[PDB]
RNA sequence: ACCCUCAGAAGGGAGGCGAAAUAGAGCAUGAAAUCAGUUGGCGAUCGAGCGACAGGGCAUACAAGGUCCCUCGACGAAUGACCGACGCGCGAGCGUCCAGUAAGACUCACGGGAAGCCGAUGUUCUGUCGUACGUUUUGAAAAACGAGCCAGGGAGUGUGUCU
RNA sequence: CGCUCUAAUUGGAUGGAAGUAGGGGUGAAAACUCCUAUGGACCGAUUAGUGACGAAAAUCCUGGCCAUAGUAGCAGCGAUA
RNA sequence: UGUCCCAACGUUGGGCCCGGUGAACUGUACAUUCCAGUGCGGAGUCUGGAGACACCCAGGGGGAAGCGAAGACCCUAUGGA
């Protein structure tokens, strides 16, 4: 697995992880990419809109087929990537809580880093045609994620 | 509308090529220029090969287009795009630096250039850009 | 409270008026890179220098743009081949018995990358008060 | 004998693959094939004297 | 170990051991292809063997390279004048003299200057040249054949005889 | 020029070997060498030997990996649930 | 009698958008091309011009002498059956 890629000052700053999640790890780098620089309770407010479907999630580099959205500004295709959202909700829960536990002010700190990571996969085979099979894979994802205070 | 040209060129009963060939060499040795009169610029020939000839360059062309000039405006200016290399940054600084007009907008009185000048009194077999541009159906806008 | 090198950092080698000639030479005109053909277009092909081969090699056939190859003709003047960009003439050293038969006006030392610490202080100290300039010298704090 | 214990064999043209002997999908045999023979070895017969 | 978090013997946070946890369990070292984040350079008006050689922009902790810039002066191969004087030519222009002079690459000396400053490195711009590589072929950029990329592997050896 | 191991002669290393990464210097060049970081135990030079000794290629072999792509399929069958 | 003149409207499953799952073919490199020319006489890459702001979605397949198969025709081998 992954090590921060990022200093961090133990007294301005909480950490959290994430590890083998199995998930996009393309819906992730989307993910990660729309909400650095968010505040924590921003980044849940918003992954909850995502989860719900209000809020699209900007596929700015895998966004082959992708469908155009309205909401996404700046850019065209976008979605609404429920379980790799539903990931980071936890990794921010968990976060948020380390901050508390720290004396920390958790939804206020600023997202300084957030990174995914494909660690691996879970090979998979799936029978084909004439007698022969062909990779059927799931992507193992870390993350990484570094709150500050503002 | 307002440019500061360092030099004003009047093209009124000169040989287009030649006004051409050393308005092209002065842009690219840094010099603003303005053609004044283009569709006064003339050009030697039997009117009926010229035609043709510029008749042919309208239509030409298919989906990945020929875009040709048919006023004497552009056609001057296509002319001269010719002498320079246009798609070199030294070449399109040159050229973007230039600039052809139909008639005169300025208050001086452009200059002639040496050896560009036509006799009209010993010369009978030549034309006028705003000839050709009527011909090839532009809108006679001077 | 800074880092000062250990030797006579400074010290430079004498030589005769057409050596320095010809080490000026050598470092004005310099030479190729000669890296091996294409080494840039396939990342499994290395910058170690091979000879083209191929019977229709653009560089092996010597054509303008292709790369220099290697021939004898480039090499360096007899005199200074070989020398420190200062001019000394390099005496790798392993020990401080290496030093001895050292002439520190015309060559300087360099010490073997492997040798330690504890040994690389007594050469340190042992070449300077003879005289020797030490290329890769410690740099302590004073 | 080391690398010639096998009964591998090329399927030849018409599969897209190279000539190369193979058994249970996997070359064999021949020098440039892991597991395969060494082409020129040291051998017990050399007088080394 | 303990504590916080969590649906949780998971994972995460904090913490503890050890010289080292970036030795934490398929755990020594940890290359390339390649991925995430990020830094430098380029960048949504512009052209494609990706470069070589020249020369500019921007970028650079130390170390392991230390040079480089301008005035002037010395030396000065081949080459080699302007102007002016005189004489020719219809003319463009030429001849004689000024003069093998002034000039002339490199190199050096005095004085002055630079430390991102010189080299060098990354990227990019300009100029010149340039349609891979290997093979087949009279002729390959080839609409002839081979390879997705990288790493590792991958082809004159032994005995006997003869010369 | 470079690689392996042997021999003689002779050196380096926990005051940090080999390897690796980035960087400096030399050689026309094969390639040699240094610095910084990593690493944490081995490593050379000269001379005479030794040889399962040098790769860009063989629809080469094995392993790993990128694009392909969040794409095709997860509808079609007289059993539409 | 929708085979045709000559096509229309409709039904169901797809297709299109969303959640989840998630391959393969193919890839020397570069690649926004078009018209002409040239070249081993069938060029996105050479030459001259023309055109060309970047990215993305859907489509039907003109081109890449598209992908797939060391031509099964023909000849050649002091080949095989
Ligand atoms: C004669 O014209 C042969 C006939 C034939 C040959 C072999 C088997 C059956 C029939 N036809 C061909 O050779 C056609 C070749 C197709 C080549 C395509 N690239
Ligand atoms: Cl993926
Ligand atoms: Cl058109
Ligand atoms: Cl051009
Ligand atoms: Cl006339
Ligand atoms: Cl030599
Ligand atoms: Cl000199
Ligand atoms: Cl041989
Ligand atoms: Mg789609
Ligand atoms: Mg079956
Ligand atoms: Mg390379
Ligand atoms: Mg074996
Ligand atoms: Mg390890
Ligand atoms: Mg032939
Ligand atoms: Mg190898
Ligand atoms: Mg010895
Ligand atoms: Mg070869
Ligand atoms: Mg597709
Ligand atoms: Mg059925
Ligand atoms: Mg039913
Ligand atoms: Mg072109
Ligand atoms: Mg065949
Ligand atoms: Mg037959
Ligand atoms: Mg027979
Ligand atoms: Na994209
Ligand atoms: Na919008
Ligand atoms: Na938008
Ligand atoms: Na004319
Ligand atoms: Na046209
Ligand atoms: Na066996
Ligand atoms: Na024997
Ligand atoms: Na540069
Ligand atoms: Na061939
Ligand atoms: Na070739
Ligand atoms: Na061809
Ligand atoms: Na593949
Ligand atoms: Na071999
Ligand atoms: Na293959
Ligand atoms: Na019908
Ligand atoms: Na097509």
């Amino acid at each position: 697995g992954i090590s921060y890629s990022v200093e961090a000052d133990p007294d301005t700053t909480a950490k959290a992880m994430l590890r083998e999640r199995q998930m996009s790890f393309k819906h992730s780098k989307a993910i990660a990419r729309e909400i650095k620089g968010k505040t924590a309770g921003e980044a849940v407010d918003y992954l909850e809109a995502v989860i719900e479907g209000d809020q699209p999630v900007p596929f700015k580099q895998h966004n082959s087929g992708v469908g155009h959205k309205s909401k996404v500004d700046g850019w065209d295709a976008g979605r609404y990537p429920e379980k790799a959202s539903k990931a980071f909700l936890d990794l921010l829960e968990n976060a948020v809580g380390n901050a508390d536990h720290q004396g920390f002010d958790g939804e206020a700190m600023t997202i300084k880093h957030v990174a995914a990571h494909k660690v691996g996969e879970q090979q998979g085979r799936k029978p084909r045609a004439m007698g022969r099979a062909s990779a059927w894979n799931s992507p193992q994802v870390d993350v990484e994620l570094i709150l500050e205070e503002p | 509308a307002e440019f500061d040209a360092d030099v004003i060129v009047d093209a009124r009963d000169c040989i287009m090529g030649r006004v051409a060939s050393q308005v092209a060499e002065q842009a690219l040795d840094g010099e603003t220029v303005a053609v004044v009169n283009a569709e006064r610029a003339v050009i030697t020939g039997r009117e009926e090969q010229i035609v043709e000839k510029y008749e042919k360059r309208v239509d030409i062309g298919n989906d990945n287009g020929y875009f040709y000039p048919k006023r004497p405006d552009g056609i001057f200016k296509r002319t001269i795009r010719g002498m320079l290399p246009h798609k070199k940054q030294r070449g399109r600084e040159a050229f973007e630096s230039v600039r052809v007009y139909l008639g005169n907008p300025y208050d001086e009185d452009g200059e002639v250039l040496d050896g560009t000048s036509l006799d009209r009194l010993s010369n009978i077999k030549f034309v006028t850009l705003g000839e050709i541009s009527e011909t090839l159906g532009a809108n006679k806008t001077w | 409270t800074e880092l000062q090198a250990r030797g006579l950092t400074e010290k430079t080698p004498d030589l005769s008026d057409e050596d320095a000639r010809l080490l000026t030479q050598r470092h004005r005109v310099g030479k190729p890179q000669f890296n091996r053909q294409d080494h840039h277009k396939k990342k499994r092909v290395s910058t170690s220098w091979r000879k083209p081969r191929g019977q229709l090699s653009k560089q092996r056939r010597g054509i303008k743009g292709k790369g220099d190859t290697v021939e004898a003709g480039f090499r360096s003047p007899t005199a200074v081949r070989g020398k420190h960009p200062s001019g000394f003439e390099e005496v790798r050293v392993h020990n401080v018995d290496d030093l001895e038969g050292v002439d520190g006006d015309t060559e300087a030392v360099r010490i073997a990358s492997k040798v330690g610490a504890r040994k690389r202080e007594r050469i340190e100290e042992e070449a300077e008060d003879a005289g020797i300039r030490v290329l890769n010298p410690t740099y302590v704090e004073v | 004998y080391a690398g010639l214990r096998t009964p591998a064999e090329s399927f030849g043209s018409g599969r897209g693959q190279a000539h190369v002997p193979k058994l249970d999908g996997r070359a064999r045999r021949v020098p440039q094939a892991v597991k395969g023979r060494s082409a020129h070895p040291p051998k017990t017969e050399k007088d080394r004297s």
